[PDB]
């Protein structure tokens, strides 16, 4: 009914668990190694699951937690301490967060420590602990790594067991990485490079698609596989996909693209068909600055063949509103279009309004709002595109350009 | 030559020595003068070839015994007008406290001294046309106390272009009176032969003078001078533009707005931190790249 | 004492404990410049209070008509006036402050102003904009703006003055008007743009996007030559104000005015500088005041003050008159010379007063006649008679030409105006004139008519437009030191740099100079200049050292060093850059 | 509140809104032109569908702690106080504090972000701490963004969770005529309105195709079109002979209110009186300054420096406007200021007072950002007639000695 609505939604909307792993067994098995031996016996070790952004570091880090914390001897005695990166972005906030996670806001009464070392060291004094340090490689960017710097310095063996689990999107965190932090670093890590080949990515669309087996209907559920199973193995569905895969190959934007094909099945219609995943991959798929340069009027679209009629001449040498105006001009002479200079002045600060335009001085004050050098955004086959698409383009307008 | 030696080897006898003498005694007239226009409104600038420092401290011992002044030496490299009004708020009126910026700590000293029209300052600025007080900020600040009815100042130029410092407004809010004095008196005192060809400088560029500059910046503006330090060796193997520059402060969590980072940038400007070599603009920094390197420890 | 790695030092009397000593009939000298000055500072404001009132009457019926407005709506497009002052800065504020009472009395209770340096961002702006409204009836916001306005009027307008408009940083300007013209229903906002020089700084400083979102309509100031033609008029050409300006004097201040900047509040610095001059020097000037009470002050006098009117030179050349028998009276006894100075301050006066009545008769001939050859202003025909005899000039004799050709329809209106001036003020010495004009006046061939009327102007022109310099005892009401008072107002210090590094002789006059200048030239600079002066651009240290060397000695280590010296003391002065030197500036 | 022509957009957003114990995306970006009712529709389609929401706009909160307290107090004004959080960390701990109520406990919380753009220019941390916010909270939230600028500019470097971006297409011609011609007049008849939207966009199309432009000169032309009915000239039939009339008017209005030379009040005020045409000057054409004699010899002497190359110095006194002025040294101007004027100057203060009181104004302007004091670098900012006037003022002829 609209339980399948409830249960996608949850699956594409937020990152809900779901049942499988999708080629990273090896490092779910590696990772689930490191956190078993920190928190049954005493070791400290660090690690660093850098990868692309969107390729499962999150999940694979939640769904390792779970399933040990369903271990009864770990559950009474860890402590999960959660930081994120774009939270805490200083000593203070960061210090603070973890006396909160750790629950030990009456245990110090407001004394005042020397520095954060002795803080850290005294707050994991008052029992394994595992930090999580999503956005890395923002914590990278503080003035004095303090933070890295201390956690690494515990993590050699202080006779406190803990795990420092970094996940970072950058590809180069370890060059930027202080010579203190890196040679305290010990030097594990785990990559996440999302790689598939074509086959494979299309059972994951017919799997993230299917239901789980636990429904109250179930009659509806296996016609409803049936469904998925035949939209998987046809050719104009196949077309999308292999459109899709050629850019991103991270199951987020297959996740956009299953949402907006899944959002229009009606009452009406109950059934997914290949024209729903046709126009959500045409929804998916639109260029930005085609739809700006659709949008604007005759008068700002006879300004940007000017200014590509001088970067086809003067060749990327900045421009100001006088030369501009000057091509126009020696277009309109040989009426219709023939226009004083504050109209086109009010048609060419739009163009600067929309960012098509950027100026390359970065004024502090101001220089006339004419003689001012500028920079067009688009390149020359994306302007002839534009064109192209353009709904009623006068055909004198069109001749100028094209010539 | 040595700087040290120079300094020694001044046993000169010049050749007007009684002449000088009776001129430098013809301005001793005028003090009294000097006296009446300051308690009317008027202030006094002193503009001439010599070196007015001695004239002015000759008038500091005759006549303001009484009064509290306070002698603001301009030629002393290490001087802003933080420095000025911290020198007014902790040692006159006493408050010894922190305000959150200059242009507020210039409003209670403004707010205060108006209240109380009995209590009375002098300033004495020996140069008020340095370096360190030239730019708009610095003058409107000394423009803006030297326009009260309770504090008076007076000063000496010695720039060829000074006047260009001030326009229609600031006149306004000085007052001036222009009193020649062309004394003869070398500036023994005013000059230090650094940055000179001819004379050696005991050591051209140490790092000292860089590490000491960077012991009166604010830590954050440290950490926006530390990332252009890290970005200037890295181009050692054969400029950078304000955009990509701001960018970079901006996710190093440093900045809020372009305008700070001008503002901060004005800083550095003004200690000769920084020298945009203008190309479409670009930063970079005059301290070579070995010495640099050998500022990180 | 005064030298330390300490920036500045601070000097107080520790465990210790007035202005006419520096003065020093010192004491009341000083009193009646006090009176003098303090009558003429508050002439001055009332005059400034009365002169702008045309303009502020239609400013306040914009905002009434504009707040009528919001009183139709409660879309709205933030009425705005952009007031287009002068350049003369200077005298602005004066301007505003009449401003902020005239609307205060009748628009609303709630005006504030804003200055452009207190407002770098949009934080410091609503900081002050609140700080002060709360002012005048913690992290503040826009919606404190309006919870402020509903709580205290529990109906007028909120008007802000931006006072002065170019200085404005573009991005708070533009955040302002977009922040403000959406909360119109509840905070009702009227602009006055402070705009100094045309209307098109806003063009500049807005674009289309934002000021598309402002109603504005144009207004004005009285332009500047009027304004000092009025304090002209009220502040010298009278005679309530016994002190008056020598012609030279007159012109100094006037050609500040006109050429550098148009400033009144800089010619009431220069008439302030004058009074103060006048006053410390000329102990004599202790008779300057209202024409009774000198006479008062005449007997109360000492013997030094009787030599002082002795020696003075207009009274010398009077007591030359009649050297027989009243010359030694007054040189012998001094009560007779304590009672003739009376009777001669006494002819003084009724001079002055004779004189200025005149002068707005003949003033009232020139305005018709459209050549203007002897100035439009009265202040400019103030000047060009004050020096010089106006009958014995040319000038005088193309003016009576071009005055005959007069008809008698313009003509009866001049004699209007006349009759008009000679009303104004009575009291006057010149009873017979007053009545000749009224016979001349009204009457009912013509040109035997008009030909008196002229030949009378004539007469009236030529008795009473004597320039003062032939009058006893002028010096007590009159200053002329121009040329100290000039360079007190504007110095040149680079001219005063020129002629001290290349005629040193004119400072130190111990025979010095002969044009080569000489070798024993002041002290080791005025070498290093001249020898600079020859280069194109191109200055090497080395050979600079060598030609300095080479005569100055007619051991080389002190003439290095003072080499040394002179180098970067012309570097502190500016004469020169470092970059093998290769900078002049002076070329 | 009607909506008109964007039937597929609210049937887009209001699917994706789904019930409302469901989840929805973590972030939409929609984004168009100036008027394509991106506000108007999106608030309209919330307040009638009675969702929980808060509307904030950026523009005024120009700082971290009014936008989050904003938020903050919106929210908790929907509950059932001044709660203060100056940190996005503290932000989160009280969102998840306030959002517990049993009102939004259940319900998907939206907090739609007019004038995304702005958020651009805040702290590095916020937008995509905005983006990912169902993730960072778990509260389900949805966080939309309202934008004229394209989605490729709001990228950070390393990368964010991408929102689900959405155009809101321009109204077209068609479109406009319907959008305009709703809201007629009732005296008059919907089909004489109708044809007046049609000749107003037949001459203005061409230049504007914003909304609010287009409704607010159709508001001001509005009597002078009907000026004929009312004195018996035509009858409502005749479009033809109204045309007539109203064509050259709406191309005198075009270059006149259009661009706000004149104001909108004072054209209703001179239309009732039929003097519309040539009586008022308007803010333009007023480039007329009073200047002092100096000042007007030292603005021609820095115009004529800054548009001549360096070379024809002694040709004249003793590439081309297009490109602009070029800075000049302050000893150029002083070389040519004391060539060009027949009375002997000394170099008094008041002169170097107005050199730096031009640029106090906007009459000059300093490029260099060197030592200001030893050898300034200046730059002439007006335009060629602006100089013309000041030379015929004083008699010069400007116009033989520039090398152009
Ligand atoms: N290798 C994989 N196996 C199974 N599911 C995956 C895999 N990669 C991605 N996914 C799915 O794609 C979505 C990615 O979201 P996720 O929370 O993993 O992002 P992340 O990369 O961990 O976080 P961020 O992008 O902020 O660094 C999740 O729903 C996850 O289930
Ligand atoms: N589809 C529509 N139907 C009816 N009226 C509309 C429509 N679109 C816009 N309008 C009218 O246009 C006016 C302005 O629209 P709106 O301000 O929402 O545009 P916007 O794109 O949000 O502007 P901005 O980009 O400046 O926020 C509204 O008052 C509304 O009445
Ligand atoms: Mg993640
Ligand atoms: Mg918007």
């Amino acid at each position: 009914l609209s339980q399948v609505q409830r249960i996608l939604r949850e699956r594409f909307c937020r990152q809900s668990p779901h049942s499988n792993l999708f080629g990273v067994q090896v490092q779910y098995k590696h990772l689930s190694e490191l956190l078993k031996r920190t928190a049954l016996h005493g070791e400290s070790n660090s690690v660093l699951i850098i990868g692309p952004r969107g390729s499962g570091k999150t999940m694979l880090i939640n769904h390792a937690l779970k399933e040990l914390m369903e271990i009864e001897e770990v559950s009474e005695n860890v402590l999960q301490v959660h930081l994120n990166g774009l939270l805490q972005i200083n000593d203070k906030i960061a210090l603070k967060e973890i006396t909160r996670q750790l629950n030990l806001e009456n245990v110090v009464g407001d004394k005042v420590f020397g520095s954060f070392a002795e803080n850290l060291s005294f707050l994991l004094e008052a029992c394994p602990v595992i930090f999580i340090l999503d956005e890395f490689d923002l914590f990278a960017h503080h003035k004095n790594q303090t933070l890295l710097y201390n956690l690494f310095d515990i993590s050699q063996s202080a006779q406190t067991p803990i795990a420092v689990i970094g996940l970072t999107c950058r590809l180069d965190i370890l060059e930027l990485l202080e010579k203190r932090v890196k040679s305290r670093f010990s030097h594990r890590q785990i990559h996440l490079m999302n790689s598939f080949g074509f086959p494979q990515y299309v059972k994951i669309f017919k799997e993230q698609l299917s239901l789980p087996a636990e429904f109250p209907d179930k009659v509806f559920a296996e016609k409803w596989n049936e469904n998925v199973q035949y939209l998987s193995e046809d050719r104009s569905v196949q077309e999308v996909l292999q459109k899709h895969f050629n850019i991103s190959k991270n199951l987020r934007s297959l996740h956009m693209l299953l949402m907006l094909a899944l959002n229009r099945v009606t009452a009406s219609h109950p059934f997914m068909t290949a024209v729903d995943l046709m126009e959500a991959s045409q929804l998916c798929s639109m260029d930005s600055k085609a739809n700006i340069v659709h949008g604007l009027s005759v008068l700002e679209i006879c300004l940007i063949i000017a200014m590509k009629h001088l970067n086809d001449i003067y060749e990327e040498e900045p421009f100001n509103f006088q030369m501009v105006y000057n091509e126009f001009q020696k277009f309109v002479q040989r009426s219709v279009y023939n226009f004083e200079k504050p109209v086109v002045m009010k048609a060419f600060e739009h163009l600067q309004q929309l960012e098509l335009i950027k100026p390359m001085e970065r004024t502090s004050g101001n220089s006339q709002r004419e003689y001012q050098l500028m920079k067009l955004l688009l390149d020359n086959t994306q302007i002839m595109n534009a064109l192209q698409k353009y709904p009623n383009c006068p055909t004198d307008v069109r001749q100028w350009a094209t010539s | 030559d040595q700087q040290t030696l120079r300094n020694l080897l001044s046993k000169v006898s010049p050749s007007f020595s009684a002449e000088l003498k009776q001129l430098n005694q013809q301005y001793e007239k005028l003090f009294h003068k000097w006296m009446l226009q300051l308690h009317l409104g008027f202030n006094i600038v002193l503009y001439g070839l010599g070196s007015k420092r001695d004239l002015l401290e000759r008038f500091r011992t005759t006549m303001l015994q009484d009064s509290i002044h306070v002698v603001i030496n301009g030629f002393f490299p290490g001087i802003s007008v933080k420095s000025v009004l911290n020198s007014i708020t902790e040692e006159v009126l006493d408050h010894m406290g922190t305000f959150r910026s200059i242009l507020d700590q210039l409003d209670w000293i403004v707010n205060k001294f108006k209240e109380d029209s009995s209590l009375e300052l002098f300033l004495l600025i020996h140069n008020l046309d340095s370096q360190m007080l030239r730019g708009e900020k610095s003058q409107q600040i000394i423009g803006q106390l030297s326009s009260l009815h309770n504090i008076y100042l007076i000063a000496s130029i010695d720039h060829l272009n000074a006047p260009l410092m001030w326009d229609h407004a600031k006149q306004s809010l000085f007052n001036w009176l222009w009193y020649e004095t062309t004394t003869y008196s070398p500036y023994t005192e005013e000059t230090s032969y650094e940055n000179s060809l001819l004379v050696k400088q005991s050591g051209s560029l140490p790092l000292s003078s860089l590490t000491h500059v960077l012991r009166s910046l604010t830590p954050n503006a440290r950490g926006i001078f530390r990332l252009l330090i890290k970005y200037q060796l890295d181009n050692q193997d054969n400029g950078l533009s304000f955009q990509d520059f701001y960018q970079q402060c901006r996710e190093a969590f440093l900045v809020n707005s372009d305008l700070t980072l001008r503002a901060q940038l004005t800083e550095f400007r003004d200690h000769k931190l920084i020298r945009t070599k203008k190309g479409v603009e670009y930063l970079l920094i005059p301290v070579d790249n070995g010495t640099l390197t050998d500022f990180l420890e | 004492t005064s030298s330390m790695s300490k920036g500045c030092f601070v000097f107080k009397p520790n465990s210790k404990k007035p202005i006419e000593d520096y003065f020093n009939d010192s004491k009341l000298r000083f009193e009646t410049y006090q009176l003098i000055w303090q009558q003429m500072k508050s002439e001055n404001e009332r005059l400034q209070e009365e002169l702008n009132k045309n303009l502020f009457d239609n400013l306040i019926e914009f905002l009434q008509k504009s707040h009528s407005g919001f009183q139709k709506n409660s879309l709205r497009e933030i009425p705005t006036a952009a007031l287009v002052l002068g350049v003369n800065v200077t005298d602005h504020d004066l301007t505003f402050g009449s401003l902020t009472e005239a609307l205060q009395n009748n628009v609303t209770p709630y005006v504030v102003s804003l200055q452009a340096k207190d407002c770098p961002d949009m934080k410091h702006f609503l900081q002050k904009l609140i700080s002060q409204l709360m002012d005048c009836c913690t992290h503040y916001s826009m919606d404190s703006l309006s919870s402020w306005y509903m709580t205290v009027t529990q109906s007028p307008p909120v008007v802000v003055i931006l006072k002065d408009m170019e200085s404005f940083a573009t991005k708070v300007l533009q955040d302002f008007i977009i922040i403000s013209s959406q909360h119109l229903h509840e905070f009702p906002l009227i602009l006055i743009f402070g705009i100094a020089t045309s209307p098109i700084i806003i063009h500049r400083l807005l674009p289309h996007a934002v000021s598309s979102l402002l109603c504005i309509e144009l207004f004005q100031s009285l332009s500047c030559k009027e304004h000092l033609t009025t304090v002209l008029d009220k502040l010298l050409l009278t005679t309530q104000f016994p002190f008056k300006i020598n012609e030279k004097v007159l012109q100094v201040l006037t050609n500040i005015f006109l050429y550098h900047d148009f400033s009144v509040q800089n010619f009431i610095k220069g008439l302030q500088l004058s009074l103060l001059e006048h006053f410390y020097s000329q102990p004599l000037s202790v008779l300057c005041c209202n024409l009774p009470e000198a006479k008062r002050r005449i007997n109360f006098l000492s013997n030094n003050q009787c030599e002082n009117i002795r020696r003075l030179p207009s009274f010398r050349r009077y007591v030359e008159k009649q050297a027989s028998e009243k010359q030694v009276a007054l040189l012998t006894n001094e009560r007779y010379l304590k009672e003739e100075t009376q009777l001669l301050l006494e002819n003084l006066h009724v001079y002055h007063m004779n004189y200025f009545l005149v002068l707005r008769c003949l003033h009232k001939f020139t305005s018709s006649l459209p050549k203007y050859p002897l100035g439009r202003q009265i202040r400019e025909l103030y000047c060009t008679c004050l020096e010089k005899n106006i009958w014995d000039s040319e000038e005088y004799a193309s003016v009576l030409q071009l005055l005959r050709m007069l008809a008698k329809d313009e003509l009866m209106t001049i004699l209007e105006k006349c009759f008009k001036v000679f009303k104004s003020y009575c009291e006057n010495h010149l009873g017979s004139t007053a009545k000749r004009i009224e016979e001349f006046l009204a009457q009912f061939k013509f040109e035997v008519l008009r030909e008196n009327v002229v030949n009378f102007i004539d007469c009236l022109v030529r008795e009473y437009l004597l320039p003062p310099e032939t009058q006893p005892l002028h010096e007590v009401v009159y200053f002329s030191a121009a040329h100290a008072l000039r360079e007190h107002l504007n110095a040149a210090p680079r001219i005063a740099l020129h002629t001290a590094l290349n005629n040193p002789y004119y400072y130190l006059k111990n025979e010095a100079l002969k044009s080569g200048c000489i070798p024993n030239i002041a002290p080791d600079i005025c070498i290093a200049y001249k020898l600079h002066l020859e280069c194109s651009r191109l200055i090497n240290l080395v050979d600079w050292s060598e030609a300095f060397a080479t005569v100055v000695t007619a051991m080389n280590e002190i003439i290095h060093a003072r080499f040394i010296r002179a180098v970067s003391e012309l570097e502190l002065l500016g004469f020169i850059k470092p970059t093998t030197d290769h900078v002049a500036r002076l070329t | 509140n009607v909506v008109l022509c964007r039937e597929s957009q609210v049937s887009i957003l209001q699917s994706l809104f789904g019930e409302r114990h469901h989840f929805s995306f973590p972030s939409i970006f929609i984004y168009g032109h100036t008027a394509s009712g991106k506000t108007y529709v999106t608030q309209t389609l919330l307040k009638t569908l009675e969702l929980p929401h808060v509307f904030v706009n950026c523009v005024e909160c120009f700082t971290l702690r009014l936008l989050l307290e904003q938020i903050l107090n919106k929210l908790n004004h929907l509950s059932s106080t001044e709660i203060t959080c100056e940190t996005f960390n503290d932000f989160v701990r009280l969102f998840k504090q306030v959002t517990t109520a049993e009102n939004l406990k259940d319900q998907t919380v939206y907090i739609v972000l007019d004038k995304a753009e702005y958020l651009r220019d805040m702290e590095a941390n916020l937008l995509p701490g905005f983006l990912r916010l169902q993730e960072l909270a778990d509260r389900n939230v949805t966080v939309l963004f309202l934008s004229e600028i394209v989605w490729e500019k709001f990228r950070p470097n390393t990368g964010c969770f991408e929102p689900f971006v959405l155009y809101f297409p321009d109204y077209s011609i068609g479109n406009l005529q319907k959008i305009l011609s709703h809201d007629h007049p009732p005296e008059y008849s919907a089909d004489f309105y109708a044809a007046y939207i049609n000749i107003l966009l037949g001459v203005f199309y061409t230049v504007c195709r914003d909304l609010k432009e287009l409704r607010h000169l159709a508001v001001l032309n509005f009597p002078k079109y009907c000026e004929p009915v009312v004195k018996g000239e035509a009858s409502e039939r005749d479009t033809r002979k109204l045309w007539r009339n109203i064509e050259p008017h709406l191309k005198k209005a075009m270059q006149t209110v259009y661009l706000r030379e004149i104001s909108s009040s004072q054209w209703e005020k001179l239309q009732k009186d039929d003097t519309d045409p040539g009586q008022l000057k308007g803010l333009s054409a007023h480039t007329h300054v009073e200047l002092p004699y100096y000042s007007k010899f030292i603005l021609i002497a820095a115009y004529l420096a800054s548009y001549n190359p360096a070379r024809t110095d002694k040709r004249f006194f003793l590439s081309n406007h297009l490109l602009g002025p070029k800075p000049f040294p302050l000893d150029r101007l002083l070389a040519i200021l004391y060539s060009i004027v027949d009375s002997r100057v000394a170099p008094t203060a008041n002169i170097f007072s107005q050199i730096t009181s031009l640029v106090t104004l906007q009459l000059l302007t300093l490029v260099g950002h060197d030592d200001q004091l030893d050898g300034p670098k200046y730059k002439c900012t007006v335009s060629l007639d602006f100089i013309r006037a000041i030379a015929r003022t004083v008699n010069f002829d400007i116009i033989k000695y520039l090398y152009d």
